[PDB]
């Protein structure tokens, strides 16, 4: 539960305790939990009344059908297919189902085989059922509680990875999950099979280097091979990432966002050079030595 | 809402290859289009007279929108322009809805938030209802194409009200 | 999340000492004007939805390319999405001037407003001009008293003006 | 399961909308299929005994060893021949239901769900029923849209079988 | 779920024999009148929402205790719930006459209509009278041809009449 | 079971399992011990394994 | 998602005008050849699984290092994964030639095919050669008529050839 | 990756506890298994070529038709014989890895995950490899705890194979 | 996940040949010293929590800026978070020396330790010094025998020293 630079990481909006559906909920309390289910499973995508599925929702408002089964109902719905299964890549769909239903980022390549293998063998209707009928699902929120992001707490069973992969998955609070910088492409599927993690970036304004994305062609590993033997400087090296380089222009700069590896002794001078290019710094992480 | 793409979305959700149900679906889409294209042609021929008669008929249908000065109503001529733009938008959505073989252009481009903007602008949907009634009275076609278009029009009426 | 009282608490905890007396006098001034915070929040929440329609009115009289087909605010669904964006922006302005700290608006809008608007293709210029016109109309309805007992309100005027400029340079 | 009317109903249920014109076209396509599918099911039911008999004899000549070696899957004695002919008759009856239903649903529910699993646990081979269906699709001898719609169902069973 | 073709398939599979020729002649009659199924479903889905309002009109002219405060249909929320109930009931009638089998309407309404209506305190009498009046109006709009090529439609009239009486004795 | 298969979104029939005597099974931290659930045969095996793994004894199973 | 009808609709909506007459004549040609789309999709979906095995046959006769231990397609699990990849690739080819637009195949394979194949260590060369051989076999089974009424099919041949080259330069 | 040390680690990971004494007993059992499993893997690696050669010849005499008819799964010509002998050598090498790992994990990951699926799509029969493993478990000729631990692994492969 | 037996299996499968005899002699040495793996894991898991408190003791005697307000380990919640981090780090060290392979510790800590620590603002220097002092105390309690039958343990000392330096250069 972060509470230091919680503004910087955007997880300050997800601070609150989860919503719990009571044994005899009122109609308004029902509508709040329905709004929470719509916001979490569709990833802060707002819904029109023509796509509201009021019929399946009324059955939930009765109480004959549980909250978890309502989560199942919205994921079984055709709008979720049209918003998420249909436009996105199927590996990306598996990535989205980890956020939407389990509430965390995938941990390895074994889960993405299990859900791809399952997709080819039995269909999307069965795949969603396998997400929700899980021990990892049922522990954190059995029947009553909405899905919610649990990755910021260790929860006795998180690998380290899902914390930092979640910030590639979700940005901020205001950001709608259908609508991201990469768009159709999947951020984590490159990261999974190499078993590596990119640096954590916070969402915009609070941080102004949010624009930086690692190139798909160039991996740019964090450590940079030897505490800079080749850069030939005695001090340790930090990774530096720049968001834009727009002052330099077209013949000088082929790509706005690049990664530099510097010793700390020359760090100040390169940072001054970046600011002279009008470039704003995304992330700076210690690299080697 | 396109029956080919709805069939593709179905077979995607099943995870199967193309079945013969989809072959029949394609047959039905060709059967619809074989008159839907000519119907869209004569609608595009008639469209200006259609929207002009529909605007004048709605103005005679309720005299008060011409009468009182208001922001939704057509007191001055700019509101008349926006009103005629709206009915022309409606008829163009009808033509797209016809040529697409399903209600999808109508659904995405009108039906998603029409009652919400009617609420926040204090419009009345019954104006466009009686406009579409005048259009479906005015197109004057016969055959399978006429009633397929009429089906699309009353679908817009039912979802509108 | 962060209130101005909790702002003072977080400063005094980062220093780790007790709160200074003059800061407590500033808080005494704050609780003296809390009724004027109530006056302003009540006034603009009374007229908020009409302010949203008038802001969209000036925006759509100004830039007809948005209504024009192919425009970003053209479709009925996207038009309702526009009014949704402006309504929740004014809602977070009301949250911030009720709390007294811009941290609510910053931490729940600054993060992904620019991000969604460059990712979707939304022109941030129109939202910036619209939130500027909405802020001018909000100051216009807040400041003038209609049957209200008289007083000075320049600090509140400065506060909501700062909140709307933070929104404007949030979306840009 | 897999009926284009019911698949249309399941689609409109998932959308939560009323009946659209897409479903009207779907009904048109189903009538267009049935207008020869019923007569094709009629002549298949007329031919069915000769079909399963020739298919069993052709599979027996296709692999002599299932007649030869004494085994539990194979037809050493006559009871295995009876179970084998029962299986191909089951297959052809599923084909007729698959034809008359307008979709692969009777085939899917009644065969395709666990056929390879019982072939695994009984040590059967699906290629036997593959070449049986090949003999059936060679033997029905029909022409027209009905013939190739039935042939489409048969090779669907072949593809899902192997 | 169950179509009349799949009804014949399930009978022929429970018997486990091939389908009889006369049943196939009945199915030939069915596919001969499938265009009239299309005619009827299209006609009443054209007018469906106005039929729902007219049914609620006759119900609320008949029983003013529902509008009366303390009545079950009194509140605005419950009034929208009423129109929801009638709309989805007519929707499942349209589903059943499109499929041709009452199994869809039975298996998705017969189970819990009576159950919800005794559990909530909903008077099943008003819904029964309302679905009866709605069925009369539905037959009224289906049967009369307006610019439609003429034909007999008595079997369809019997079919939707049976569907509405199954709804009426479903809610009671 | 209202709707039959609509809110469950699986065409297959509904089994309506009723469970009793559930006490600290896992983290869900449920408010009462005995509850009634509606499951279809498509996921009946998964929910039954879950019910027994939690610590519950099914008290009645009646097809609705 | 995007059909060629919806392609024309999206062009005419981006322009925001009604559809041109000659484009409607092109659509009349399209619905005239829709039965040949049905002919081709039915033909290659009839033989699809055997086409997948023959493509893996030529691939594994060509490159024995994949079967060789340490190869990427060596293990039984990875071999089933290979046949899974080829089967769903041919499945999306059938989707694209049924729809008529390559948008389905592009938007559901172009995005992460190259990505998974460089992230796993999959040699994209073998998948490119395999989808090329699979496309040649697919044209071979589609074009030749076996008891089929004769006609020209060069436009369809061009279409599935384009679809397989988009797959080939997708994986590379 | 069924390894009792790693399965114990995965268990204590799921519990979130430190190392318990149950895991100490688990390690004791793994050492007790390995103390003969390593020597058994040694003599298996010594015998392996004669084992796979006799197993291939015994399967060829077990069914004469795979030598007889020209087919794609069957060994009509010598390349199919090479692929067949490669498959049984693969099987026995998986058995040795399964023995030396202390669990069924090398077997599970490297064979059992999709063996029946490739047998389905290639029209192989698992009973060929069943009787091959029967010949191997008849041929290794060992005694003691190591012999029956290997035999347990072999019939596990047989049971999961069929 | 990966054990040293499974390490040998994965090497022998990447080569795709049977295991060499000398590697099997090395595994015979390993199973000969498995009781000493048991001795060490039991010894340090006996004293593990007191080792965590003593490591935090030396860290907080060394760097009082962490306890100082505004420090990263200042608050009670963050202090419990610190002890959580050190406890699970020592837990994964015990996992690694029980398995014999560093793959468990690497694959479940190396990935996001540095990442969380630069993203939160955690000074990685203090965790590196703390895991170094914790490793020194762990070797101190493992190596000295208290009523234990005597033997050499230099290989185990090297092993846990390597595990703690991998942790130290993991967090840095
Ligand atoms: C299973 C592998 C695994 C590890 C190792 C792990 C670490 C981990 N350490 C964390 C925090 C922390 N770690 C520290 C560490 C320290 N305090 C200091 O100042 C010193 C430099 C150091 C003392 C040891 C502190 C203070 C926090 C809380 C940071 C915050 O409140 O934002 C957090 C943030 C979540 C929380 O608030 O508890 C994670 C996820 N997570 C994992 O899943
Ligand atoms: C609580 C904080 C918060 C905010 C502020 C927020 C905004 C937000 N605005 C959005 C869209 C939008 N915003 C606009 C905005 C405009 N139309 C224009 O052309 C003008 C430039 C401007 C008029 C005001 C439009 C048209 C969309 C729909 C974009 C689309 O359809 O892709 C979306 C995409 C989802 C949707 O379709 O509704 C989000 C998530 N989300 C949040 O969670
Ligand atoms: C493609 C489908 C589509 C439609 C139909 C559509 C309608 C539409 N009509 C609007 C306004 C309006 N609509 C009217 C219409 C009327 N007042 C009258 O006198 C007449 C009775 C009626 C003519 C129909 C008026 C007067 C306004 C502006 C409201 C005002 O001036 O404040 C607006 C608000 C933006 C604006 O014009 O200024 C939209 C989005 N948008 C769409 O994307
Ligand atoms: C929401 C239901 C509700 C309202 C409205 C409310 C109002 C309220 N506004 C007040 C004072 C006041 N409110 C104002 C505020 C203003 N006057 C101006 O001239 C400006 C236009 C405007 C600021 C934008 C001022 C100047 C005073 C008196 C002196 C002061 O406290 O500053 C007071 C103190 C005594 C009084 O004047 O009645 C109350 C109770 N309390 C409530 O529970
Ligand atoms: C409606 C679709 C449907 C099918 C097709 C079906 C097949 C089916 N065939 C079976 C067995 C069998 N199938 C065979 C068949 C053969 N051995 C041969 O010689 C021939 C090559 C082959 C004839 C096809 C034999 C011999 C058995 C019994 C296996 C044994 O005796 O242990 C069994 C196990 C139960 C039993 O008969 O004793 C099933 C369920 N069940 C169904 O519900
Ligand atoms: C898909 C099949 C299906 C049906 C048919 C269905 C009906 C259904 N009708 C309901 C309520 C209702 N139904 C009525 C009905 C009426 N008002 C009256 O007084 C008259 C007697 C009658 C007018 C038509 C009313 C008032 C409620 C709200 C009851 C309440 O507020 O407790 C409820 C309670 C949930 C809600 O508040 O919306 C359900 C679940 N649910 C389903 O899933
Ligand atoms: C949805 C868009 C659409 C419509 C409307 C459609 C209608 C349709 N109704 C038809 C026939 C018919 N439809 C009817 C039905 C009726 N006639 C009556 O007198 C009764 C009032 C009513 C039954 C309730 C009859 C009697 C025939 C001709 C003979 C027959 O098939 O029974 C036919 C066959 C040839 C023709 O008459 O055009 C078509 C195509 N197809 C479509 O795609
Ligand atoms: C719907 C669109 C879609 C596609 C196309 C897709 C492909 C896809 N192919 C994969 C693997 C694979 N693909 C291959 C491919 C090959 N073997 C070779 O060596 C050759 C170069 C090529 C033979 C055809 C192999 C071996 C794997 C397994 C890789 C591994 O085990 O890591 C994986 C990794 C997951 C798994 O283990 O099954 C995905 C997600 N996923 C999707 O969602
Ligand atoms: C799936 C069950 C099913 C099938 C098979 C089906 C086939 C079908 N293919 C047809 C026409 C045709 N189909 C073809 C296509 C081809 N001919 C060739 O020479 C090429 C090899 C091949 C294209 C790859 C041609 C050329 C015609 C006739 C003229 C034309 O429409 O182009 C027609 C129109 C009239 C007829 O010829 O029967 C039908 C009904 N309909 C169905 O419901
Ligand atoms: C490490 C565990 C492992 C095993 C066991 C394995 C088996 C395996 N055997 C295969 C084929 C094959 N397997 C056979 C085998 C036979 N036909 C016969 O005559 C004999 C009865 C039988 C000898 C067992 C044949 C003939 C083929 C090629 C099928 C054909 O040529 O089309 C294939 C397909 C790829 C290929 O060779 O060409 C695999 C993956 N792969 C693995 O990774
Ligand atoms: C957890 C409950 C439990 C314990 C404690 C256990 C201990 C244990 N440690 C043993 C041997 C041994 N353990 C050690 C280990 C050590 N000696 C030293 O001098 C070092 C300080 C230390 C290594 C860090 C040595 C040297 C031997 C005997 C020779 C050898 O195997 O290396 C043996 C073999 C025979 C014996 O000495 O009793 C047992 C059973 N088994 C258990 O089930």
């Amino acid at each position: 539960p972060v509470t230091v630079a919680a503004s910087r990481l955007g997880t300050a909006a997800f601070d609150q305790s989860p919503v719990e559906l009571r044994a005899n909920y009122s109609r308004d309390d029902a509508q709040t939990v329905i709004r929470a289910v719509y916001r979490q499973v569709l990833g802060n995508d707002y819904v029109m009344s023509s796509e509201r599925l009021t019929a399946a929702e009324s059955l939930f408002t009765n109480g004959f059908i549980s909250v978890r089964d309502f989560v199942r109902a919205v994921a079984q719905s055709e709008l979720y297919k049209e918003k998420f299964l249909y436009n996105n890549f199927q590996t990306r769909v598996i990535e989205l189902n980890f956020k939407h239903l389990l509430g965390r980022a995938p941990y390895d390549e074994a889960e993405v085989i299990e859900h791809l293998d399952r997709y080819q063998n039995e269909g999307f209707e069965a795949d969603i059922n396998s997400y929700i009928d899980s021990a990892e699902y049922t522990e954190n929120f059995g029947d009553n509680i909405v899905p919610y992001i649990r990755s910021y707490v260790v929860q006795t069973g998180h690998r380290t990875v899902g914390f930092t992969r979640m910030f590639s998955l979700q940005r901020g609070y205001a950001n709608s999950d259908r609508a991201q910088i990469a768009g159709n492409a999947s951020r984590l599927a490159q990261e999974l099979a190499r078993n590596t993690t990119s640096a954590v970036v916070g969402p915009s304004g609070v941080n102004e280097g949010w624009a930086f994305r690692s190139a798909a062609d160039d991996y740019h590993p964090g450590q940079s091979l030897g505490g800079s033997t080749g850069l030939s400087a005695d001090d340790q090296v930090v990774r530096v990432e720049v968001a834009a380089l727009s002052t330099p222009r077209y013949p000088r700069i082929r790509r706005s966002s690049r990664v530099f590896f510097v010793p700390v002794s020359r760090l100040s001078q390169k940072l001054q050079e970046i600011q002279r290019m009008g470039g704003r710094v995304a992330s700076i992480s210690p690299a080697g030595q | 809402k396109t029956p080919l793409t709805e069939a593709v979305a179905l077979a995607d959700s099943q995870g199967r290859f193309l079945s013969n149900t989809e072959l029949q679906y394609l047959y039905g889409r060709l059967r619809q289009g074989a008159f839907a294209l000519e119907a869209a042609q004569t609608l595009t021929a008639k469209a200006d007279t259609l929207v002009n008669g529909a605007a004048q008929a709605v103005y005679s249908k309720f005299p008060y929108t011409t009468s009182t000065p208001g922001n939704n109503f057509a007191a001055d001529q700019r509101g008349k322009d926006k009103c005629a733009r709206d009915i022309g938008y409606y008829l163009r959505m009808v033509t797209y809805c016809l040529v697409a073989g399903g209600t999808g252009p109508m659904d995405e481009y009108l039906i998603a938030g029409v009652d919400e903007i009617n609420r926040t602008f204090d419009l009345s949907p019954s104006w466009y209802v009686e406009a579409l009634k005048h259009i479906k009275a005015n197109h004057g076609l016969t055959g399978d194409a006429a009633t397929e278009t009429n089906n699309y029009i009353d679908y817009a009426i039912n979802a509108l009200s | 999340m962060f209130d101005i009282f909790t702002r003072v608490v977080s400063q005094a905890d980062a220093r780790g000492e007790f709160i200074s007396s003059d800061k407590l006098e500033a808080l005494k001034k704050v609780v003296a004007e809390g009724t004027k915070r109530s006056d302003a929040v009540s006034r603009m929440t009374n007229n908020a939805s009409s302010i949203v329609t008038n802001a969209a009115r000036q925006l759509f009289a100004d830039q007809p390319q948005l209504i024009a087909p192919g425009g970003n605010a053209y479709t009925n669904r996207r038009m309702a999405a526009c009014l949704r964006d402006m309504e929740i922006i004014l809602r977070y302005v009301t949250y911030a001037t009720f709390t007294g700290d811009a941290s609510v608006l910053n931490d729940r809008c600054l993060n992904g407003l620019r991000e969604t608007y460059v990712a979707l293709g939304v022109p941030g210029a129109s939202v910036a001009a619209g939130v500027r016109a909405m802020g001018k109309a909000a100051v216009a309805i807040v400041m003038d008293p209609a049957g209200v007992t008289s007083g000075d309100c320049s600090s509140l005027q400065q506060e909501i003006e700062l909140y709307f400029e933070t929104a404007a340079k949030a979306v840009e």
